């Protein structure tokens, strides 16, 4: 498992530094702040109708009555350029505030504890997070286990012994064709039918796909011995 | 010999799981997978 | 998702008028910023829709034969008679929900059949493998061992459905066919997509309406009003009707950017949903149905998803 | 018919390329519109 971890980490390193946009998320909020703001810069150079777009200009060259109408129309015109411009900051702020809140409920529940929501953090059963800095950012190293290598088994709901049904208390009854074995879940560790794994719960009548097989008891080998 | 190619989208591959009454898949290995998730702060 | 929508300022504003081009130009670079703008929104709508239901890696298939353990999963299962391969409730969302001037609707990138072969791999994957699809390789499980994982999720011994398989299935079912009727009887049931469709077609219709508004001008209409009028006093009315087709076309862009953000936090909350009920069992209280949640199943609605919360 | 060409049906004035329509226009009425009054359709002038 540590070499496992630590050829992970090192495989994220290439996978970061090589994909062409490993940090589009935030190089796209860079861009986005960015060409709004070369927009409202660039605004300063819109006539907005008016017959000069410097300003220095159209109030020397005009007289004072309509240069007014003409300054009137190009303060119409920047204001509307800086209402715009904080409108679409109050919305790209918004979805920024919404990935911020995602961010620090990452944190919290993935870097601060282990976290059972599917695929909040990360594609598997998570393990732990390990938050990095980022520019206008955080990047989260979700560790996660991966079951690899399954294997068909034949299972059935319940174990058929002494006349009563006997349920895993924890895993699952799996056979190797042969034997039956109750394991684990997640995990193939076959272990021998005994009553300390599995609980009683009636007769084999009732439960639907019940296999008749012998559950090992372990106080009588010392009653014997 | 390389040209622009249009297709319709394949969706991903076909896996039929093996489902049947009494057969069961348990792993006999993990994988510790290390994923990379970057959020705008 | 919503619609997916495009405009064209220099047909909008004007149309077959050439002055209006050289009159905008002169305004600046508002219309680059709504069309870059309108295709953020596209593409997040397809990105949405790509969050939403591509969860799974693999299309997955039912077995042939569909004994599940006496769980009737028909109503949600593709229905191979009819052409589009929609379950019936499926068939049933699709059924009860229900301008060239610039304005072109983009498809969607996923069509309709394709959302369905994702929910169908969702809906198969959840009953032949359980929650170890979302999370690994698909691995096949009986679905009454299945439900007996799902009811030690909640607490309650896997005991329970063993003893009372066939009472639990004939709960099941009964749930899955009135889930039909309560569908269909009520027309509000999809009100939810069905305002979303609402709320972008009167937002058509108000920026298509907006074209004959005078915004000041003498005449609306472009033709009679630079002709009637010499250049000069001309410029000015066309400067106002410009003027205000643009602020329209603002309006239109910043709504559709809010409504765009709604949508998109609803879609959040879907993909959300999706991983944590139909990718797994859910310990949150009242995410996935009232009550204590044991499964959860896609369905694809027009514009949206449909989760049938199966809760015990 | 199904050239785009400029029309002008007594006044009119529009641009759009024409097709024949199954639509029944009442003896009175000459022109169509649509939700968004826009014309959809228009009667020829020289027949019916
Ligand atoms: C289990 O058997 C089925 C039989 O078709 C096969 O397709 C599947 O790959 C097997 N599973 C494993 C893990 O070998
Ligand atoms: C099944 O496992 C048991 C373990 O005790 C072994 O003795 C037996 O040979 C195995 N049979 C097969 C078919 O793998
Ligand atoms: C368990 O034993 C009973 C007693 O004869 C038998 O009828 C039953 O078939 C056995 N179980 C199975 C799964 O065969
Ligand atoms: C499961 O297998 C087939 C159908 O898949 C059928 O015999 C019956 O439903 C089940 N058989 C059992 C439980 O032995
Ligand atoms: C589990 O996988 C690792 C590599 O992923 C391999 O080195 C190891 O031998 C595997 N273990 C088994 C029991 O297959
Ligand atoms: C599922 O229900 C439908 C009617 O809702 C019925 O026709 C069908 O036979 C049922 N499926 C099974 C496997 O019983
Ligand atoms: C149009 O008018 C001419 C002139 O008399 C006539 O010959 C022709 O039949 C008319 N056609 C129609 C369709 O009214």
């Amino acid at each position: 498992i540590a070499n496992q971890f630590n050829s992970a980490i090192g495989k994220i390193q290439d996978s970061l530094s090589s994909t062409p946009s490993a940090l589009g998320k935030l190089q796209d909020v860079v861009n986005h702040n960015a060409q709004a703001l070369n927009t409202l810069v660039k605004q300063l150079s819109s006539k907005f109708g008016a017959i000069s777009s410097v300003l220095n200009d159209i109030f020397s060259r005009l007289d004072p009555p309509e240069a007014e109408v003409q300054i009137d129309r190009l303060i119409t015109g920047r204001l509307q350029s800086l209402q715009t411009y904080v409108t679409q900051q109050l919305i790209r702020a918004a979805e920024i505030r919404a990935s911020a809140n995602l961010a620090a409920t990452k944190m919290s529940e993935c870097v601060l504890g282990q976290s059972k929501r599917v695929d909040f953090c990360g594609k598997g059963y998570h393990l732990m997070s390990f938050p990095q800095s980022a520019p206008h950012g955080v990047v989260f190293l979700h560790v996660t286990y991966v079951p690899a290598q399954e294997k068909n088994f034949t299972t059935a709901p319940a174990i058929c012994h002494d006349g009563k049904a006997h349920f895993p208390r924890e895993g699952v009854f799996v056979s190797n064709g042969t034997h039956w074995f109750v394991t684990q879940r997640n995990f193939y560790e076959p272990q021998i039918i005994t009553t300390d794994n599995t609980f009683v719960s009636g007769n084999c009548d009732v439960v639907i796909g019940i296999v008749n097989n012998t559950v090992y008891d372990p106080l009588q080998p010392e009653l014997d011995s | 010999s390389q040209s622009i190619i249009a297709y319709t989208m394949s969706l991903g591959a076909e896996n039929s799981v093996a489902y049947s009454n009494n057969s069961i898949a348990i792993p006999t290995n993990f994988t510790i997978s290390v994923t990379t998730e970057i959020l705008p702060v | 998702s919503m619609t997916k929508t495009s405009v064209d300022c220099t047909m909008y504003i004007c149309g077959d008028s050439t002055e209006c081009s050289n009159l905008l130009l002169q305004y600046g670079s508002f219309c680059t910023q709504l069309k870059r703008a309108l295709t953020g929104i596209a593409v997040e709508q397809d990105k949405n829709t790509q969050e939403v239901f591509a969860q799974v890696k693999q299309i997955y298939k039912t077995p042939p034969i569909k004994y599940f353990g006496g769980f009737n999963f028909s109503q949600i299962l593709p229905d191979p008679s009819k052409p589009s391969k929609r379950s019936p409730i499926e068939d049933l969302l699709f059924n009860k929900v229900t301008k060239f001037k610039g304005l072109t609707v983009l498809p969607p990138l996923l069509t309709d059949e394709m959302i369905a072969q994702y929910t169908s791999a969702l809906l198969a994957g959840t009953i032949t493998s359980g929650w170890t699809f979302g999370a690994g390789p698909a691995l096949q499980i009986p679905f009454p061992m299945q439900m007996a994982y799902r009811f030690n999720g909640i607490g309650v011994t896997q005991n329970v459905l063993y003893e009372n398989q066939k009472l639990i299935a004939n709960q099941f079912n009964s749930a899955i066919g009135k889930i039909q009727d309560s569908l269909s009887s009520t027309p509000s049931a999809l009100g939810k997509l069905q305002d979303v469709v609402n709320h972008n077609a009167q937002a058509l219709n108000t920026l298509v309406k907006q074209l004959s508004s005078k915004f000041g001008a003498i005449s609306s209409v472009l033709n009679d009003i630079f002709s009637r009028l010499d250049p000069p006093e001309a410029e000015v009315q066309i400067d106002r009707l410009i003027t205000g087709r643009l602020q329209s076309l603002q309006t239109y862009v910043t709504q559709q950017l809010i409504r765009a953000a709604e949508i998109r936090a609803s879609a959040n909350l879907a993909a959300t949903k999706m991983s944590e009920c139909v990718l797994g069992q859910s310990k949150r209280v009242d995410f996935c149905g009232k009550g204590y949640h044991l499964m959860s199943f896609p369905q694809s609605a027009p514009h949206g998803v449909v989760f049938l919360h199966v809760t015990y | 018919k199904n050239k785009c060409v400029n029309f002008n049906f007594n006044g009119l004035k529009g641009t759009g390329v024409l097709t024949e329509s199954n639509k029944k226009f009442l003896p009175f009425q000459q022109f169509g519109r649509d939700i968004a009054d826009t014309t959809d359709a228009v009667r020829d002038p020289q027949t019916l």
